[PDB]
């Protein structure tokens, strides 16, 4: 099966900034007329929409600043100056043969100045502790970029187990992150130890924020 | 308008099997061959096969010949696959898409949620994740309720019945081991706020009647 | 001393004819400009000559379904400053095989063509050829 | 330097044989007297050597009609000095198609020719090849 | 100046694959070791270049008997270093002929082999690809 | 003897279709491909078709593969054209023939007539075309009978019933526009006998019963 | 379509003459061993007989006079000496592809020595008057060769519209023709007029004899 | 153990038609392709033709394709040959064989005697062979049974119920002409004997019952 | 069809003795890895057994001694030490084509110092007579090598009609031949004649041995 890379995974620019990602073939997929290369760009929750096929042209309604060039292994798709509408994630994807095989894809991200994270630890609600569960959240708020080590330890035991991250989109305010670390241990295993703390590393940190509690 | 309507979401037990439809319009039906795209959560875009609709003819992505079983109601404008003998790395959206001369696929169904997993049905729980001094960065507090163990999503999550929509980050559901998911759902607000002010989370979880109203108090 | 030759795999296509398309994709052949695949339909040459001339091709049907009568598939040439021209066909009876049974077909011959000559593939219908990889293909080379 | 190739088209005939004639008419081919049909049922070889054959058969028949056995065609050939001897064979079962149903039949393959040598095609029943134009062709080129 | 081709044998096979053997026997070719049939599986060549390769198979079989789907034949090829890939394909639906009725298939093709690459046929259901005298072959020619 | 035997000529109205037969004999039936060529009034010999009897199998001429539909009955010995939906330019006679080799047409049949008008028999009109000054050349004179809107042909026409049969010439049948017929037939006698001599035509239009006897005299 | 042209059109040769037509394809019809070419004489009333194959075999029962030579596109067939049987018309026809196709037609005509035509004009039939139409009929009796112009004139009007000649195969006395114009008038027309002229020429008339007469 | 058992012997009249059956084991019945072998009196081993069990085809020996007929039951494990229109030279043993990728012919069945003549069953006539001058080579006289006109083999034949067994030559059965075969049982003994000694030959024909007991006396 | 043509047809080597049997392909059998040859060993009343397959690749089981060799049109098969159980008849075979054909066999006979034969002459058992039918049977006992020749002679008549010869496999104790010739005439012609006489010739016979009776 032919591989596609793209590149970059993300690519943050901002409305009015222009953008091209670029796609890339275990093998050639352009003969002497045509390019097999096609262009998706894809919202959350909706499904692709072609904007570019074979390589070049524009497919019926796609806007005009959407573009696309390249041949043999080596593809770009570009809009001249990214809107609002456009922040999505891009698949480029052949037609060389069977089967058709997708890009890895690339998220078009919104650009936005760095932004530390503010981070919160909630230790095991009294009442979820009645049902034998002990799980403790870290919270990360409205950090950016996306980028964000958040490291579990208990007692000064390393956590490595098991944790349970969970993220959301750019904020439709500050287009900022806010991710959500679960460490999840056994009202026993809780019961067992004296200090649970989430360490996170992120640009914006000047360094390792650990944020701990106490039993 | 040219549009492909897919089936409603589908919750099935591993071995199980499930037959998903599309239904064309807006173009000469057998004039398409229609593929069929399967994304999983966080897993990418893949082909799974085609189906000439006019033929019956078909083509498998060899990784999926056992999985599926392209078919089509030519009268009816209709293509309909069948993933057999589900197995938990099923799960995903998978997709109706016409295809462009068997090149370009211009056009999508909505796409068909497909999850196979034993767990059952079942309401969450939820626990405050109360404010605290260990959860009060500056002049502001953090707090929000933990939506833990319930199937199938969605997990419906609201705060003081919608008048408060300010600095709620309710988070993606994630499938903890075991079968269940479990989401929380967040809050930042004044610290100063605590007292004078009261907070309640609102997690409703239809696939199971269930509804719950958890007074986040700072404990 | 150039060898001219060209391997062409079949295209489905939404088009209204019964002269079937092909791409210059996969594991293909087009060895030079003397050899020249035009419109996705037909293969043209600029060097008069004798060709060795072929294309498979299976398609998929059913008995009644088109039923009719059979499903004939033609290799035709066109020459320059000449009407077109069949130089070679073959011909089965659909199937029962439900919803399709496939079917195969292949036609070679040794022909002469004048400097200019094109030749293209032409079925009763085009919408059951079978485009399975390795299925219908299309082709010359020239001795 | 000298093309050897032939491209003879089928010819119906009241004779009694299973052996198939061919002529020299329509869009054929003959490249020249290195390569001669002779008696309209075989294509001779003055020069020893390898050659690509082919035989294009199709033919229209029924299941019950003559029912029996299979149609099978085979190429033979016949060099100086030794007994004939088959070299391909293609077969199908009649169709039920009424009157009749069309299938056709493709056999090439490449081999060493002795000079002298010269090949046939033969079919169980010729009262039943087809001959519209283009489909029923014969022939051989030289490598 | 050196002509390389190859018509090689059908042979039948207790072993167990789908890949169909070959053997160098009756009237076959194998102009030299420029061309080499290795296993009775496949034909590998030395030089890189194009060629014309072909694959004549005829098969009996039932309607119901093994029934399933058609039987396809596919010609591969596995270069070295590269993963195996299907170049033709032809495919028949089982006719009803008790014990079993026969039919034909065969494709060719020109194609640009890299040096060291290997050819070979592969068929759904061995176990009935006929090997009477004549009926299934298989073979390559350079240009 | 090697002999093909076709069927009676037949009068149709346009849009209609017509089967003709053909019987061969002397002959293996099979053994020869049967052709049938069509010959239009003053238009040439035109090859619409060929069957091998021994087949069914067929192959007709471009420009008549929708008007028509060889068949054959290998028992009966018979071949069968059947042309529909007949225009007006169909009239014609449409010869069945024996091609040796599919090449030299060898034998053929009697022909058949197959004419196709919207009008219906009807006996003709007769007109004396009487002698006078103005058809009279020196010491000779011409005069005869103008057989006016018939139809099918023929109109047989003879003169004093039999007995003058010298200086006859009686015209090839011209179809008039509109649907019918007409031809005129002519004598031409010595002038001196117009006194002692009388002369009458006498039309007759089997196709119709009709049956008319013009007296013409010298008006 | 291979297109063959036949000439003359009208061959007319007396008995104990020699006569040859020549046929002729849009295209070489010929090949190595043998020429696709037949002819066949068809007489009035009758379907054609097959004389010659392949252009230059007698077929079986054909009199040997009857011969034929050619090659690629031109072929003829010649008779060593007319015989009055041998007076017909004939077709060459190859088979050199799907389809057949005949020739134009060539007429064995009788030679004869020329004979001017004596034209009689006939006025409409009072009786036919009485039927609201009124056709002149005009008439060449025994002429030949069979080329003959036969123009109408109305009160000096020049017809052309519309007239119908019909004409009789070779006398079987005199070897000669005889054409009837019929100028064909509505009642109304024709006593709208006073003079009606049916004007012939002809090789043997020394010059357009014309034929009037006034209602 | 890889085993073909072939069907027992077969005696019949010319034109007739019998049908020989041969049931592998041991191995794949199907794949295999199962031959025959044909081998006449004095004659060769002659390849008959070839069936591949799976399948139901078949690949015959020109020289044969009239006489047999291929067939199996894969479920039975089994093959059949059916010789028809028997002649005279058609008598000899039917063998039937496993082909090792249809080139070596590794395994073989009994093989089967297929006997075909117009003579029917009947015992044997015996004729003392006895001892005079004529056949006494030195100290040692000669001396058996003829035994003659029988159908079909085998005559058994044994000398003094046994106890003899020394010197004895029982030839093999000849077919003369006619339709019977005629064998004769020698042994030499001392001549000095012929006095003291006694000897009787035991033919015994089972396929008639028969059975005789000749005492050969030096006549 | 290909011919193979063994050879010697007998081959007589006694135990402990090296033999080597030889096949011939009326064309080339061996291409370019195999050689499309086999040999198989029968004894009497028994069928084939396979030996050696591919010219020379021993069949399973069968013992070490046999072994093969050979390529395009010669092959040979050989014991490299003669044992009692390998005495027997083999046939070389080819699988090149369609049909397989089989070599004549050659019989691997056990030698044995010459023999010379002790023939004696049996006359018409009266009680045989008394059926019409008079049969004089010849006999040569324990002979060898298996060569001899058996004419006879009635009423010095050489017969030449007919005779029927039976004879017997190498004992199983000398390892030698007898053989039986069977006159045959009718009790007429029988009473017909004096002098009955068979006359056999033989190596070991220094001399052709008549043995003769008159009824
Ligand atoms: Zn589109
Ligand atoms: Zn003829
Ligand atoms: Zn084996």
């Amino acid at each position: 099966d032919i591989v596609l890379t793209q590149s970059p995974a993300t690519l943050s620019v901002s409305p009015g900034e222009r953008a091209t990602i670029s796609c890339r073939a275990s093998q050639r997929v352009s003969s002497s007329t045509y390019s097999y290369m096609h262009w998706y760009q894809q919202k959350p929750g909706q499904p692709p929409k072609l904007l570019i096929k074979y390589a070049s042209n524009l497919e019926s309604g796609v806007p005009a600043r959407f573009s696309g060039s390249g041949s043999g292994t080596d593809f770009t798709l570009t809009i001249s100056s990214v809107e609002p509408e456009d922040f999505a994630t891009y698949y480029c994807q052949h037609s060389w043969e069977i089967p058709p095989t997708f890009g890895g894809g690339t998220k078009l991200e919104i650009k936005r100045t760095v932004a530390a994270p503010s981070v919160f630890i909630f230790p095991p609600s009294d009442e979820q502790l009645k049902s034998g569960t002990a799980s403790v959240v870290c919270l990360l708020n409205n950090f950016y970029p996306r980028e964000a080590k958040v490291q579990w330890k208990v007692d000064n035991a390393l956590q490595s187990g098991n944790s349970q991250e969970s993220v959301t989109e750019q904020d439709s305010k500050d287009s900022t992150y806010s991710l959500s670390s679960t460490l999840t241990l056994s009202k026993a295993d809780y019961e067992k130890h004296k200090v649970y703390a989430c360490e996170v590393t992120h640009q914006g940190l000047s360094s390792p924020v650990t944020k701990s509690f106490n039993r | 308008q040219v549009q492909l309507v897919q089936s409603g979401a589908e919750v099935v037990k591993p071995g199980a099997s499930v037959k998903l439809s599309c239904k064309a319009s807006g173009y000469i039906f057998t004039s398409y061959y229609m593929y069929w795209v399967k994304q999983a959560p966080g897993q990418g875009l893949e082909w799974i096969g085609e189906i000439n609709p006019s033929n019956g003819d078909t083509n498998f992505n060899e990784k999926f010949k056992s999985k599926a079983t392209l078919t089509v109601d030519k009268s009816a404008s209709t293509a309909y696959m069948e993933l057999s003998s589900l197995r938990s790395e099923d799960t995903a959206v998978y997709y109706c898409t016409r295809s462009d001369g068997r090149n370009d696929m211009d056009s999508w169904g909505q796409g068909t949620l497909v999850t196979v997993s034993s767990a059952s049905t079942k309401g969450p729980s939820v626990f405050p994740l109360a404010p605290s001094s260990k959860s009060t960065s500056g002049g502001t507090a953090a707090l929000g309720c933990l939506v833990k163990d319930y199937f199938p999503e969605p997990v419906t999550v609201s705060w003081n019945s919608g008048a408060l929509t300010s600095g709620v980050h309710t988070f993606p559901a994630v499938l903890q081991s075991s079968g269940l998911y479990s989401l929380s759902s967040v809050v930042t607000v004044p610290s100063s706020s605590l007292g004078t002010q009261t907070y309640i989370c609102n997690v409703n979880h239809k696939p199971s009647n269930t509804k719950v109203d958890k007074k986040v108090e700072p404990k | 001393n150039p060898q001219i030759a060209a391997h062409v795999i079949s295209e489905a296509s939404s088009k209204t004819t019964s002269v079937l398309q092909w791409a210059e994709k996969g594991y293909y052949t087009m060895s030079n400009n003397l050899v020249t695949l035009e419109n996705g339909k037909q293969l043209t040459v600029k060097r008069q000559g004798l060709y060795y001339i072929y294309a498979q091709v299976t398609f998929c049907s059913n008995r009644e379904a088109s039923s009719q009568a059979p499903f004939i598939a033609s290799l035709c040439l066109k020459s320059p400053g000449r009407f077109e021209r069949i130089l070679l066909r073959a011909a089965n009876t659909h199937s029962s095989a439900k919803p399709c049974g496939q079917q195969s077909i292949h036609l070679g011959g040794v022909f002469e063509l004048q400097p200019g000559a094109s030749v293209f593939v032409n079925v009763t219908d085009p919408s059951q050829v079978s485009h399975g990889t390795g299925f219908t293909s299309f082709g010359l080379l020239k001795l």
